[PDB]
C-alpha cells in the first residue's frame, strides 16, 4: 500500500527502468500491475507480473520491448522499457491489487485497487 | 475378442484430447481470460480434482441405473458437449468476460463429468467382452489398455505446442483451434465407439446395486449393537447376520467390495508419493549438464521419457518378463506383482536420492603443486594465434584461438618454477606481440584478447577460488567501455565496474536464467542477455560495445568437472517405470478379476478414487515444503517403504474372490 513510482526523460531510440516501492504492508501479499496514461483521454494497459513474479503479461503493444520483475524482498517491482519511441510519453502508473479469487481481467483499470501517483516519462 | 479394436483406438482418442486440452488450460486461463494467477491456479487444481473424483458419478450411474454402454454413450454426448461449450467459449469475437467466461467454466465442468465416469466404465466395458473361461486373455488387453492410454499422452505432449502458437483465430492469438482439435478428435473417437454397437456383448445390470449395497451395509451396521441384550450380534463375521434380510448372493458381494475397500487403503498415499517426481526431478535435472554431443536436451523435456518407457517396456514385459518368471514354480497372484512394483517405486527413490548426494559433490579442479589453470578470450575481430612460453621461447602452450565466441575449456599449464614471468607470444593480422604476466603457481588465470587499434593486447585476469553456496553461482565482470557501469543482477548492492578494461568484484546471485540486467553508465541505460546461469560455476562477462553490433556480452566460464550428464538419470526413470507398468496394468487387471459380476465397475471407481486421493495429498503437501531435495527423496523413500510394508501385510492376509 502507499506505493511510489521513479523514472525520467528519454532520448528518442533509449531505454529506462521504472522503480515501484511499496511502504506500508507486505508487498508478497500484493499483485502488482503497469498502467500508463497519455496526456489525452485514454488510460492504457502495459504490463502485469503476479504475484511472486512466476507469471507476467505484456499488452499488445508493449512498446519495443518490456519485461516486470519484482523481488517480494524489499518489496520493489522493476519495469524495463527497451525501445521507447516519440509516442508513449505518458504518466506511467504503478497499481497494486490484493491476492482475491476474482474472475475480473488481470489487465483492466477494474482489478486494481490502489495505483499510486505516476512518473513523467517522456522521450 | 475383436470388438475391443473399438475399445482402444477410443481411449487414446479420448485420453489423447483431454491431455491435450490440460496443457493449455493454464495458459488459456492466463493469456485469455487474463485471469489472477491465484484463482487460475485455484480453479485448474479444482477442474482436475473434480475430474478425479467424479469417477463414482460414473460407476454407480452404470452399474445401478442406465447398464454401461448406455452410460458411455450418454455420458459421452455430455462430453462432448463440454467440449464443444468450451471450444465456443474461446471464440474472440461475440460477447467479452461474461459469455467468454460463463461458457469456459460450463465447459470444464461438463468435461470434467464426462471424464470422470467414462475412464472407470470404459475400462468395465472392456473387460467384459471376454469369456471367464479366457480369463487369461484379458490381462493382455488391460496391459494394452494402458499401453494406449500412454501413447494418448506421449502424442499430445510432442503435439500440443503444434497448435497453441502464432495462428490467428479472429484477430488475436488462437486458442479455440487448441480446444478445437481436442474436441473434434474426441467426438471422432464417439463414432469409432459407437460403430461397434453391433459387436459388443451388453451386460444388462442386475439391480439397484449401489442402492443394495447402501441399505446392506446400513442395517449391517444395525445388528450388533444390542445395547441392554444381545446372545449373537453377528457372528464370524461383520456381516454374517446382516444375511436375515438381502439375500446371500448378494452378501458374498458386499463383503468382496468390502475387503478389496480394506485392501485399497493404503495405496492413496502411495500415488501421492510417486506424484512427487514430476517436478522435484526436473528441478535435479536443473543442475546438471544437457548437450549430450547430439542434442542439447533441455530439462524440461526430460518429462516425456517417462510415457516413453512405457510404451517400451509394456510390450517388452509383458511378452518377456512375466514368461520368463513363469519357467518355475515363481507364482504371481496379482499381488505380487503390485508389491514388487511398491518395492521398484521405492528403490527408484533411494537411487534418486543417492545422484542427489553425487551431485552436490561438484568442485572444480584443485591445482596441484605445478599446475596453473589458464583459460583464454578473444575478441579481436579476426582470428589470433595464442602461444605462451618460458625462458627462451620454451613451449609451454601452443593454440589457435578463433574469433568471437564463448569459451569452458582450460589447460593444465605446467609451470616450471615458483614464478615464471610467462613469456606470451600472440600473432594477429600478421603482426607480433610479446608481452610479460608475472603469475603465481596454483592458481586460475585468464587472458582478453582485444583490439587495440591495428595491433592486440593481452590482458590477465588472475581468479580468486571463491565457491559459491549449494545451489547458486558466482559472477564477476569486465567493462570495455568508457565510463563507469553498474550491472545489479542482485536486489541491494549495486555492482560496479572500471572503465577501459576494469574488473568488477564477485558477485555471487541465484542460479538460472537472467534474460535481462539493469545496466547505467553515465547516460545510457540497457540490458544483455545473460543467459542460462548453472550454479556451482564462476562466470566472466566481457561488455563490449562494437561499432557494428552494438551492445553484447561475451561468455566466458569457470566448470565443476563431476557435473553428472543428463543421463545417469535414466536409471531413476527406469525404476519408477517399471514400477509404474508392473502396478497399474496389474492393479486395472486385479480390480475387474476380484469384482462379483453385479459391480464390475465400482472396483475401478475405488482405483481411481485412490489416484484421486492421492493427488488431493500432492495438493496438501506440496505447500509444505521446507526440506532440502537429498532429504526429501530419503523421506520420500522411507515413507513410500513402510506403506509397502502395510500394502504387503494387508494383502497376505486379503482372502480371493472365487
Amino acid at each position: 500500500q502507499l506505493v511510489e513510482s521513479g523514472g525520467g526523460l528519454v532520448q528518442p531510440g533509449g531505454s529506462l527502468r521504472l522503480l515501484c516501492v511499496a511502504s506500508g504492508r507486505p508487498f508478497n501479499d500484493y499483485d502488482m500491475g503497469w498502467f500508463r496514461q497519455a496526456p489525452g483521454k485514454e488510460r492504457e494497459f502495459v504490463a502485469s507480473i503476479s504475484w511472486s513474479g512466476r507469471v507476467t503479461d505484456y499488452s499488445d503493444s508493449m512498446k519495443g520491448r518490456c519485461t516486470v520483475s519484482r523481488d517480494n524482498a524489499k518489496g520493489t517491482m522493476f519495469l524495463q522499457m527497451s525501445n521507447l519511441v516519440p509516442r508513449d510519453t505518458a504518466v506511467y502508473y504503478c497499481a497494486a491489487a490484493r491476492r482475491r479469487w476474482t474472475f475480473k481481467a488481470t489487465n483492466t483499470e477494474e482489478f486494481y485497487e490502489t495505483w499510486g501517483q505516476g512518473t513523467q516519462v517522456t522521450v | 475378442p475383436v470388438s475391443i479394436a473399438f475399445i482402444v483406438v477410443n481411449e487414446f482418442c479420448e485420453r489423447f484430447s483431454y491431455y491435450g486440452m490440460k496443457a493449455v488450460l493454464t495458459l488459456y486461463f492466463l493469456y485469455f481470460l487474463h485471469w489472477n494467477e491465484d484463482t487460475s491456479t485455484s480453479v485448474y487444481h479444482a477442474f482436475s480434482s473434480l475430474c478425479y473424483f467424479t469417477p463414482i458419478l460414473g460407476a454407480a450411474i452404470a452399474d445401478s441405473w442406465l447398464g454401461k454402454f448406455k452410460t458411455i454413450i450418454y455420458l459421452s454426448l455430455v462430453y462432448v458437449l463440454g467440449h464443444v461449450f468450451k471450444s465456443l467459449g474461446a471464440i474472440p469475437i461475440l460477447g467479452g468476460k461474461m459469455l467468454h467466461t460463463i461458457l469456459s467454466l460450463v465447459g470444464l465442468s461438463l468435461i470434467a463429468l464426462g471424464t470422470g465416469g467414462i475412464k472407470p466404465c470404459v475400462a468395465a466395458f472392456g473387460g467384459d467382452q471376454f469369456e471367464e473361461e479366457h480369463a487369461e486373455a484379458r490381462t493382455r488387453y488391460f496391459s494394452v489398455f494402458y499401453l494406449a492410454i500412454n501413447a494418448g499422452s506421449l502424442i499430445s505432449t510432442f503435439i500440443t505446442p503444434m497448435l497453441r502458437g502464432d495462428v490467428k483465430c479472429f484477430g488475436q492469438d488462437c486458442y479455440a483451434l487448441a480446444f478445437g482439435v481436442p474436441g473434434l478428435l474426441m467426438v471422432l473417437a464417439l463414432v469409432v465407439f459407437a460403430m461397434g454397437s453391433k459387436m459388443y456383448r451388453k451386460p444388462p445390470p442386475e439391480g439397484n446395486i449401489v442402492a443394495q449395497v447402501i441399505k446392506c451395509i446400513w442395517f449391517a451396521l444395525c445388528n450388533r449393537f444390542r445395547n441392554r441384550s444381545g446372545d449373537l450380534p453377528k457372528r464370524q463375521h461383520w456381516l454374517d447376520w446382516a444375511a436375515e434380510k438381502y439375500p446371500k448372493h448378494l452378501i458374498a458381494d458386499v463383503k468382496a467390495l468390502t475387503r478389496v475397500l480394506f485392501l485399497y487403503i493404503p495405496l492413496p498415499m502411495f500415488w501421492a508419493l510417486l506424484d512427487q517426481q514430476g517436478s522435484r526431478w526436473t528441478l535435479q535435472a536443473n543442475k546438471m549438464n544437457g548437450d549430450l554431443g547430439f542434442f542439447v536436451l533441455q530439462p524440461d523435456q526430460m518429462q516425456v521419457l517417462n510415457p516413453f518407457l512405457v510404451l517400451i517396456f509394456i510390450p517388452l514385459f509383458d511378452l518377456v518378463i512375466y514368461r520368463l518368471i513363469s519357467k518355475c514354480r515363481i507364482n504371481f497372484s496379482s499381488l505380487r506383482k503390485m508389491a514388487v512394483g511398491m518395492i521398484l517405486a521405492c528403490l527408484a527413490f533411494a537411487v534418486a536420492a543417492l545422484v542427489e548426494t553425487k551431485i552436490n559433490g561438484m568442485i572444480h579442479p584443485q591445482p596441484a603443486s605445478q599446475e596453473i589453470f589458464l583459460q583464454v578470450l578473444n575478441l579481436a575481430d579476426g582470428d589470433v594465434k595464442v602461444t605462451v612460453l618460458g625462458s627462451r621461447n620454451n613451449s609451454l602452450l601452443v593454440e589457435s584461438v578463433s574469433s568471437f565466441q564463448n569459451t569452458t575449456h582450460y589447460s593444465k599449464l605446467h609451470l616450471e618454477a615458483k614464478s615464471q614471468d610467462l613469456h606470451f607470444h600472440l600473432k594477429y593480422n600478421s603482426l607480433s606481440v610479446h608481452n610479460d604476466h608475472s603469475v603465481e603457481e596454483k592458481n586460475c588465470y585468464q587472458l582478453l584478447i582485444h583490439q587495440d587499434g591495428e595491433s592486440i593486447s593481452s590482458m590477465l585476469v588472475k581468479d580468486t577460488g571463491i565457491k559459491p553456496a549449494n545451489g547458486m553461482a558466482a559472477i564477476r565482470f569486465i567493462n570495455t567501455l568508457h565510463k563507469d557501469l553498474n550491472i545489479s543482477l542482485d536486489t541491494d548492492a549495486p555492482l560496479s565496474v572500471g572503465k577501459d578494461y576494469g574488473v568488477s568484484a564477485y558477485r555471487t546471485v541465484l542460479r538460472g536464467k537472467y534474460p535481462a540486467v539493469h545496466c547505467e553508465t553515465e547516460d545510457k541505460v540497457f540490458s544483455l542477455d545473460l543467459g542460462q546461469l548453472d550454479f556451482g560455476t564462476t562466470y566472466l562477462f566481457v561488455i563490449t560495445n562494437i561499432t557494428s553490433q552494438g551492445l553484447q556480452a561475451w561468455k566466458a566460464e569457470d566448470i565443476p568437472v563431476n557435473k553428472l550428464s543428463i543421463a545417469w538419470q535414466l536409471p531413476q526413470y527406469v525404476l519408477v517405470t517399471a514400477a509404474e507398468v508392473m502396478f497399474s496394468v496389474t492393479g486395472l487387471e486385479f480390480s475387474y478379476s476380484q469384482a462379483p459380476s453385479s459391480m464390475k465397475s465400482v472396483l475401478q471407481a475405488a482405483w481411481l478414487l485412490t489416484v484421486a486421493v492421492g493427488n488431493i495429498i500432492v495438493l496438501v503437501v506440496a505447500q509444505f515444503s521446507g526440506l532440502a531435495q537429498w532429504a526429501e527423496f530419503v523421506l520420500f523413500s522411507c515413507l513410500l517403504l513402510v506403506v509397502c510394508l502395510i500394502f504387503s501385510v494387508m494383502a497376505y492376509y486379503y482372502v480371493p474372490l472365487k
